[PDB]
């Protein structure tokens, strides 16, 4: 609302980019901890079979 | 591809206001650039 | 103003509590450099302060 874009660009470039960082850095993680998830259903399936 | 050249005069202030993202009475009235453009400005003094 | 200070007591003035119209300061080319950070001067007249 207050930035005239060609200028403006710069600013929303680096909120984009530490926000998208985020977001990568969300799913990794999220990665991680779904594979741990994956090992532990894959033992409860074992150990009810 | 293909160059374009554009030719005008301007005097007093905003002489260097010929350029991508500026602001003034001729760059919103008369002449305004892309905000991406590409190429080259060129301007000198011609009083004489 | 009549008068403007010098830098070592520079004079500054309260503006609240009106409707300002930038539009006539910003076309009247009397101002040589009008140089704007943080907020576009294009649409300095929308926001509200």
């Amino acid at each position: 609302s207050r930035l005239d874009p060609p200028e403006a660009e710069v600013q929303i470039d680096r909120l984009i980019t530490g926000r998208l960082q985020s977001l990568q850095t969300y799913v990794t993680q999220q990665l991680i901890r779904a594979a741990e998830i994956r090992a532990s259903a894959n033992l409860a399936a074992t150990k009810m079979s | 591809t293909n160059v374009y050249a554009d030719s005008f005069v301007i005097r007093g202030d905003e002489v260097r206001q010929i350029a991508p993202g500026q602001t003034g009475k001729i760059a919103d009235y008369n002449y305004k650039l892309p905000d991406d453009f590409t190429g080259c400005v060129i301007a000198w003094n011609s009083n004489n | 103003a009549t008068r403007f200070a010098s830098v070592y007591a520079w004079n500054r003035k309260r503006i609240s509590n009106c409707v300002a119209d930038y539009s006539v300061l910003y076309n009247s080319a009397s101002f040589s450099t009008f140089k704007c950070y943080g907020v576009s001067p294009t649409k300095l007249n929308d926001l509200c302060f």
